[PDB]
DNA sequence: GACCTTCCCCTGATGGGAAGGTTTATAAT
DNA sequence: AAACCTTCCCATCAGGGGAAGGTC
């Protein structure tokens, strides 16, 4: 199987959909196996401009194409939802300082 | 962007902030034009329109008309993305107890006002009435009395003794006490007398008293008056294949509670008996406490469906809430994976690639290297050549795979040489070739394992794989000093 | 990892 | 009429007229609550029926309370039976209406659930009676609907699927995991419209700017809105036919070959 | 215990049964409240003019 | 949008208000068609084919 | 290409800041603002940026300079 | 010509249909 | 589940009118 960038989840953005498409689950041991390496750039690409990041997949591949390799991260999708889903209860959950 | 994050108690009033209406039905669509009826769970009004920069009725239709609202039908015209952030809120007639500070291993709100769990239980269910602020009564501000002892009781004193029933009673018990009060006290009882059991409750109470006095919240915020609801889209009615429709069971919790909530107003204006208002604050409180967290009550059933439903603390814990299953870890693009071979004539530093998976993963590289020499006029002819498969962009691939180092990772990953970082040798057939050297870290058999591959993307990643991923990089063990490229067999 | 250094810029910031 | 006027209702004469009103009204309302809190099984007994309709038991009982409220209310004595009979119909009404109402994630009209009702019990009649099941038309003339109602009805009813099923022969594989994005956009359309402003901006660098500029005005490049060519016209003072031909120009200057070829690739 | 059907079912199950100058005499203790209410409101001015 | 418009005004190509979605041979097989069946509800109208 | 990086890792120590300072050369190069400063044997930016780095004649110091100077180059571009 | 007859645009008039509501009385615990 | 009544949004029609055309 392989993927480069096609369907995402509605639910949550993440990119299994259909035939099997979607990276092999990055699991938390595999966050693990980066994190003993010094590459943090490595997780932070792999867990926000590849998967959850709705606006930062294609303005990534726009500088991709562009041939400028950079990358404006965000915030994942996963974690906005999980700020709703905690905020849908009596807990109130911020964000503070700039 | 932002700094640290801060979590407390909600405010009806800050519930209410993040509110832009409240829902009145529990209904979702028209069940016809299966636009949202307004103003239900699904609704155009109080969250958004269902098509990007679309009025419900289309009368201010257009796309320049950006913030406009509108007036036939209420609705603000923006990307329907917004139908997945904006929240809304519903207006509780009774109030209603956070199962989540009731059913807490340490109960938040009976651990608060020095009370057992059994006896705040009882008092919710109406079996037992409970005093509040009696001045200068017989009884203190806190006791339990039954019916037979809450009908003589009255009759000695008509005013100057409050005693309700329920969840209103927790909540006048939180707001009647300010906890300075019962704080600057339970300092010259801890002081004095030793009893184990004094000072630990004394600790416990004490830090909870003092903590809780610090942030600001206030203990009447684990009564719910007001109650936040979840955005549509997290929750959707996306229609399915063959004309039925799929839904998270968020929506029947959500219209449960409506219903009752809606039906205990309307046994309030029509003057019912005590008894059946009592029965539907009950129901009211096991429905939204089913809404909160699933499993500490009776574990409502689905709709024709004998599973329980997905609550939202159910959405949230777990090995397969947003925790474990999104937020440590994620699927990922620009990835595959597939079955391995030996490929002995490889150097350490290289691993065979299928052409296919080479192609279909380097997808943008390949449209940008061939919009950049030239060889495509525009993106979209970049992806009909590659779809083709024409023969120059073979080439173009060597080009943009040479110093573009790839990752490999097997399904039992244990330590950090789990994954290490090869540079890419274009194969012809399906199956990838993994030097044997490095098996011994993989402890990979030949024996059908199947193994990952990824794609570093910025040039930070390819940094990073080629001088700390890389297998050249990685050949003594992190746990000893032995070296893990030994020969193996 | 590489960001340490990045983050010790805004710790001590 | 007599709520309504009451409704809308020296000193102590008339304070005593209203103690003896409200005499009434707690008395009227400790002998219904007497009648109701006595009738209460009753209702249990009833809303035993309606089970598995969809709604909860609880439910149910409360809303054949509500039934039974609006009946001890119009009911009057000296017709003679056994008020009990009374009392069945209305907690039947409120149960059977209730559930009809609020026990389905998309709520239909009432007729309408009774019309499937009705379906129903005719499928039932001719299960056996036409040996495998009755033709798709035959059941639709026992109806007395136009007909094709019988497949409207049918296509509808379907109750929406929980999300959160688990997928065929796997936990905990849920359903609601593979329901793809198709309001979202792809990434190389995106980038292909990126590169068409680009495209576009060069070839309008060609042409002159009063060109350039009602090009971009009749169409809504690089702007807010598009304008009716009499807006352009009031906006240049020159004014709607000049117009009318400057476009067929323009746009000929665009389509003659050369500076056309990269536009007809998107 | 704590099951929401129960604490009904027990509380229902306290009050008695319905047999039958019960009935019969509710009914003529509603009909004596509105009795009382229509005797006032029997000399309302604006129930006169309304009348 | 604006510059489709554009686009679609200079060459007059009518865009059609259908969406495609038939079924096309997966990506990466190939093979040769044995058999083709048809399923038709009640009356309403065949295809030819069918 | 190349296979081992530990020249790299002997002229600037802490092997992490390599990763940091040669990602930032690779971004000055790929980003065409500048140019390779050794011959280009047909290598990516990475390659180059390293190959730079074993010659010792870029590390953190030496392109915070460059910037500096840049800095005052087009300070002096205000005319 | 003047008057007689004619043909398209808006007023809304009101007929149509769908959705919603209120009762339904041997008794029914 | 059925009989009778009410209301609301709505897809079409009688009627008016403003001119417009054709003729003993
Ligand atoms: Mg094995
Ligand atoms: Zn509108």
């Amino acid at each position: 199987h392989a993927r480069s960038t096609g369907s995402y989840s509605l639910v949550t953005q993440q990119p299994l959909g259909g035939a099997q498409f979607g990276g092999q689950r990055f699991g938390e041991m595999e966050v693990w196996a980066l994190e003993a390496y010094g590459a943090a750039y490595t997780l932070q690409e792999m867990l926000t401009v590849k998967s959850d990041d709705v606006n930062g997949r294609t303005k990534m591949y726009k500088n991709i194409v562009d041939g400028n390799h950079q990358m404006e991260p965000g915030m994942p999708e996963s974690f906005n939802v999980l700020l709703k889903e905690i905020r849908s209860l009596g807990i109130n959950i911020e964000l503070e300082d700039e | 962007e932002f700094d640290a994050i801060k979590i407390a108690l909600a405010s009806p009033d800050m519930i209410r902030s993040w509110s832009f209406g409240e829902v009145k039905k529990p209904e979702t669509i028209n069940y016809r034009t299966f636009k949202p009826e307004r103003d239900g769970l699904f609704c155009a009004r109080i969250f958004g329109p269902v098509k990007d920069y679309e009025c419900l009725c289309g009368k201010y239709k257009r796309l320049k008309h950006r913030g406009v609202i509108c007036e036939k039908c209420g609705v603000e015209v923006t990307q329907t993305k917004v139908r997945r952030e904006r929240m809304g809120h519903i207006e509780l007639a009774s109030p209603t107890a956070h199962i989540w500070f009731l059913k807490s291993l340490p109960s938040r709100i009976g651990l608060l006002l020095d009370m057992p769990l059994r006896d705040i239980e009882r008092v919710l269910y109406f079996e037992s009435y409970v005093v509040i602020e009696g001045g200068m009564t017989n009884l203190e501000r806190q006791q339990i009395l039954t019916e037979e002892q809450y009908l003589d009781a009255l009759e000695e004193f008509g005013d100057e003794f409050d005693a309700k029933m329920g969840a209103e009673a927790i909540q006048a018990l939180l707001k009647s006490m300010d906890l300075e009060q019962e704080c600057e006290q339970l300092r010259e009882e801890l002081n004095e007398t030793n009893s184990e059991t004094k000072r630990k409750k004394l600790t416990k109470r004490i830090k909870l008293l003092e903590a809780f006095v610090q942030s600001g919240n206030k203990p009447e915020w684990m009564i719910l008056t007001v109650l936040p609801v979840l955005p549509p889209d997290l929750r959707p009615l996306v229609p399915l294949d063959g004309g039925r429709f799929a839904t998270s069971d968020l929506n029947d919790l959500y219209r449960r509670v409506i219903n009752r909530n809606n039906r205990l107003k309307r046994l309030l204006d029509l003057a019912a008996p005590d008894i059946i208002v009592r029965n539907e604050k009950r129901m009211l409180q096991e429905a939204v406490d089913a809404l909160l967290d699933n499993g500490r009550r009776g574990r409502a059933i689905t709709g024709s469906n004998k599973r329980p439903l997905k609550s939202l603390a159910d959405m949230i814990k777990g090995k397969q809430g947003r925790f474990r299953q999104n937020l440590l870890g994620k699927r990922v693009d620009y990835s595959g994976r597939s079955v391995i071979t030996v490929g002995p004539y490889l150097r350490l530093h290289q691993c065979g690639l299928p052409k296919k998976m080479a192609l279909e993963l380097f997808k943008p590289f390949i449209y940008g290297k061939l919009e950049l020499r030239g060889l495509a006029t525009t993106i979209k002819a970049a992806k009909k050549m590659v779809e083709r498969e024409e023969a120059v962009v073979w080439d173009i691939l060597d080009e943009v795979i040479r110093e573009h180092p790839v990752l490999l990772n097997r399904a039992p990953t244990l330590h950090r040489l789990g994954i290490q970082a090869f540079e890419p040798v274009l194969i012809e057939g399906k199956a990838i070739q993994l030097h044997p050297l490095v098996c011994a870290a993989y402890n990979a058999d030949f024996d059908g394992d199947q193994m990952a591959v990824h794609v570093p993307l910025t040039l930070e990643a390819q940094l990073e794989a080629r001088a700390l991923m890389m297998s050249t990089n990685n050949i003594l063990s992190p746990a000893n000093g032995e070296p893990i490229i030994v020969p193996s067999q | 990892g590489t960001g340490y250094a990045y983050h010790q810029d805004r710790m001590r910031r | 009429k007599q709520f309504d006027y009451v409704n809308s209702m020296t000193i102590e004469q008339v304070k005593d007229i209203n103690r003896r009103m409200s005499i009434g009204e707690a008395k009227a309302r400790r002998a219904k609550k007497e009648m109701v809190e006595a009738n209460l099984r009753l209702v249990i007994s009833i809303a035993k029926k309606y089970t598995n309709r969809g709604l909860q038991f609880l439910d149910l009982i409360q809303e054949g309370n509500i039934g039974l409220m609006k009946a001890v209310d119009k009911f009057e004595y000296r017709r003679g039976y056994k008020f009990s009979t009374y009392a069945t119909w209305w907690i039947r009404q409120a149960i059977t209406r209730s559930i009809a109402d609020q026990a389905r994630t998309i709520r239909i009209p009432v007729h309408m659930i009774e019309t499937i009702n009705k379906l129903n019990r005719i499928s039932r009649q001719m299960l056996q009676e036409m040996g495998r099941e009755p033709t798709p038309e035959e059941l639709a003339e026992r109806m007395l609907m136009p007909e094709d109602k019988i497949r409207k009805v049918l296509k509808i009813a379907k109750e929406p699927i929980s999300m959160e099923t688990p997928i065929g022969d796997d936990e905990d594989s849920h359903l609601g995991d593979f329901i793809e994005d198709t309001t979202l956009e792809l990434p190389l359309d995106s980038a292909t419209t990126e590169s068409l402003r680009a495209a576009t901006h060069d070839v309008l660098a060609g042409l002159t700017a009063r060109e350039a500029k009602v090009l971009r005005m009749r169409f809504g490049i690089d702007m807010n809105t598009d304008y009716t060519l009499e807006e352009v016209g009031k906006q240049f003072d020159v004014t709607r036919e000049r117009i009318r031909q400057i476009e067929a120009k323009a746009l000929r200057k665009l389509r003659h070959p050369s500076r056309s070829e990269v536009l007809r690739s998107f | 215990t704590t099951d929401p059907v129960r604490m009904y079912m027990r509380e229902m199950g306290t009050v008695e049964l319905l047999t039958r100058e019960g009935e019969i005499d509710i009914a003529k203790r509603i009909e004596d409240g509105i009795n009382q209410v229509q005797c006032s409101v029997a000399e309302y001015p604006e129930a006169i003019t309304y009348l | 949008t604006p510059e489709e418009k554009l686009l679609r005004a200079i060459f007059g190509e009518k865009a059609s208000d259908v969406k495609d979605s038939s079924l096309r041979v997966p990506n990466g097989v190939s093979g040769t068609v044995i058999d083709v069946q048809v399923f038709t509800r009640d009356g309403v109208e065949k295809d030819k084919r069918a | 290409a190349r296979v081992t990086v530990q020249d790299a890792v002997e002229k600037i120590g802490n092997r992490f800041d390599l990763v940091l300072v040669a990602a930032r050369r690779a971004r000055q190069m790929q980003v065409g603002g500048k140019d390779p400063l050794v011959p280009e044997e047909n290598d990516k930016t990475t390659v180059i940026a390293l190959r730079e780095i074993e010659e010792g004649l870029i590390n953190n110091q030496i392109l915070d300079v460059r910037e500096r100077q840049e800095q005052q180059e087009q300070e002096a571009a205000e005319l």
